[PDB]
């Protein structure tokens, strides 16, 4: 997409399809589930006993998967970039004040 | 007159996937440990019994 | 608790606060009036807010009277406070059986369509002139629709005025600036708590209640009119437990903390007093 | 937990059907669409004549 | 200046709302003081007097 | 007792905290209270609302504008003007459309 | 999509004919019909 | 059947099939007996000495 030669049509349908795949990660971050646990959803951890006595743990630590801690919230790769701005003129001068 | 589209777009997905990879190492090195605890448990239990 | 000497039982003594101003906000719900200084605020829990209704001004019962001044200090500050010299804003003014639009941009001044717009004498809207009677501001046009012989209404960003035949509108103030108002001196504000059937109002200057009210909180939150909790601990010398003899208050009490009479006492996990076996 | 698991593999695989089943919507539908697409460009190579 | 649209058998609209002219001439949408008169000869009348 | 016979009955509600005493006549209430329960149950305390539809004669479309009340009323059953009524399952007239 | 409620994904399908890509008095020739349009009270109260 | 590609007579058929389950399901419950005692058809106890 960032290539100059695509025009605006183009650059929509990219940013279309990159939106439908932001929607999968989303998804599948959700809807990931371990008996009834959230894995993808949650930065907490889980304990394992792998002893015979109290305090033989191991713990996993899971991390909370999804667009906002990526980013890519407004990927917006289909807008505008920096554009020039139009010169000032009297009109909107005296409209200022 | 900075517009809305993206600034880095490369650099950002990048940092994502940086990212996912270290999770999913660390979930690999666990897993790892996890095994190795399996087989000494079972030495023990042989030798236990 | 302390040992009655006139009857050898023990008296457990539990005292209650009376009603403050934080937790009657607490409790505040929807369609809640509160009276502070003579003037009626609506509490309204979709905002958070209280919203007035506030006239433009007149005290005085005859034309030489300071209601006159009032109503123009007061038609000027609402203009001035009109400046929005910033942005523009958008509006419109209604007339008893007609409409316009109204689009000023800054000091209150008049546009419609891109093109000057002046108010007459009966405050009609009108993109030209006759006998030069121009006065394009709001200052004017708000003094024409007030003498004017028929009323008038304007809509805005905020909220809608209504000039009637004084100005009536809505407004809005905080919460916390009305707690600060109630509780900054020995203020008169009173609250009515109403259910939609069910309603009370009570009186409570500068926090506690001073209307002989028994209102009260201590208990489990909310309001009682329970004034002292006093509860009479029998303890028997041969076994040495606790049992309740009864109970004494203030107030009638109406039985509603009634224990049972006889029942063993127990002490709680975190060390008080329950009669609750678990 | 067994029950939960049986409970989970059950409803995935008949989900994994459902969505072979949607994609031979999308399939039928993109078929139609190319035909439409071919007989537009026709119609403008007819007017442009 | 006022642009106003003239119906059938005379009648004065502006921006799809029925206009009336003031006694003094001027030209507004919005009644004031119970005098209307909504009509085109009216507004003639008030400009020549 | 209180039905049968014409009596001046009283009945208090009581929350615990808020407080409302009506009088009843013979079956009815006749203390110059409001006292009117029909809506959904509860004691509303309001005669009746009227509601006005505004019918566009172009399409037919019924839209919902203005509200009349013999009491004050609060606006408890005031619906906001301008908005599109439907007909319910049960054939009522209703404002919401799920 | 999931085993659980709302796991769903939703597909958007188009009305696709002559009405909605316009087209429908195309007239190379100049030679068709519009089908002009319903009267109403507001049409007949223009017309007197 | 919660997908949305079925039509109105798939669902009729799999909520057939679902009611005849149900029924199989409360014909159990009713029919189950241990020495003339309905085990499933009562919420009391059972004294063992």
């Amino acid at each position: 997409a960032t290539t100059g030669t695509n025009s605006d049509s183009d650059l929509d349908s990219i940013q279309d399809e990159i939106k439908s795949r932001l929607d999968e990660i989303d998804r599948v971050s959700g809807q990931t589930q371990f008996n009834g646990v959230n894995v993808l959803a949650k930065d907490g951890s889980m304990k394992i006993q792998v002893g015979a006595n109290d305090g033989e743990t191991i713990t996993i630590d899971l991390k909370k998967i999804d667009s906002d801690t990526l980013g890519l919230n407004g990927f917006n790769v289909n807008g505008k970039g920096t554009i020039t701005n139009k010169a000032a003129t009297v009109s909107d001068l005296t409209s200022a004040g | 007159s900075a517009g809305s589209a993206t600034t880095n777009p490369l650099a950002a997905l990048d940092d994502a996937i940086s990212s996912i990879d270290k999770f999913r190492s660390s979930l690999g090195a666990i897993q790892n440990r996890l095994d190795s605890a399996v087989t000494n448990l079972n030495n023990t239990t042989t030798n236990l019994s | 608790a302390k040992l009655n000497t006139t009857t050898g039982l023990y008296d457990l003594k539990t005292e209650n606060t009376l009603l403050t101003t934080d937790a009657a906000f607490d409790k505040l719900g929807n369609g809640d009036k509160v009276t502070v200084g003579g003037v009626d605020y609506t509490y309204n829990a979709k905002s958070g807010d209280f919203t007035t209704t506030k006239s433009t001004a007149g005290t005085g019962v005859d034309a030489a009277a300071q209601a006159a001044d009032s109503a123009s200090k007061r038609d000027a500050l609402a203009a001035t406070l009109h400046a929005d010299v910033g942005k523009s804003v958008n509006g419109s003014y209604t007339t008893k059986d007609g409409t316009v639009s109204f689009e000023t941009d800054s000091a209150g001044n008049i546009t419609i369509g891109g093109s000057q717009a002046y108010v007459d004498d009966a405050g009609n809207l009108t993109t030209n002139n006759a006998g030069s009677a121009a006065k394009a501001d709001m200052k004017a046009l708000l003094k024409a629709a007030s003498e004017g012989s028929d009323g008038a209404s304007l809509t805005f960003n905020g909220t809608e005025y209504t000039i009637a035949k004084g100005i009536t509108y809505q407004a809005t103030v905080s919460k916390d600036v009305v707690l600060s108002e109630t509780k900054a001196a020995a203020a008169t504000s009173s609250i009515t708590f109403n259910s939609g059937v069910l309603s009370k109002t009570i009186g409570f200057t500068a926090g506690e209640s001073s209307d002989a009210a028994k209102s009260y909180v201590d208990d489990k939150g909310g309001i009682t009119n329970v004034a002292d909790y006093t509860v009479s601990y029998s303890v028997n010398k041969d076994n040495g437990s606790v049992t309740v003899a009864g109970y004494a208050s203030a107030t009638d009490t109406n039985k509603d903390y009634a224990p049972a009479i006889g029942t063993a006492v127990n002490v709680n996990s975190a060390g008080k007093i329950t009669t609750e076996t678990t | 937990i067994a029950n939960r698991f049986t409970s989970n593999i059950k409803g995935l695989t008949q989900a994994a059907r459902n969505a072979n089943d949607g994609i031979s919507v999308a399939q039928t539908t993109e078929g139609a669409l190319s035909e439409i697409n071919n007989n537009l460009q026709r119609i403008r190579e007819l007017t442009v004549q």
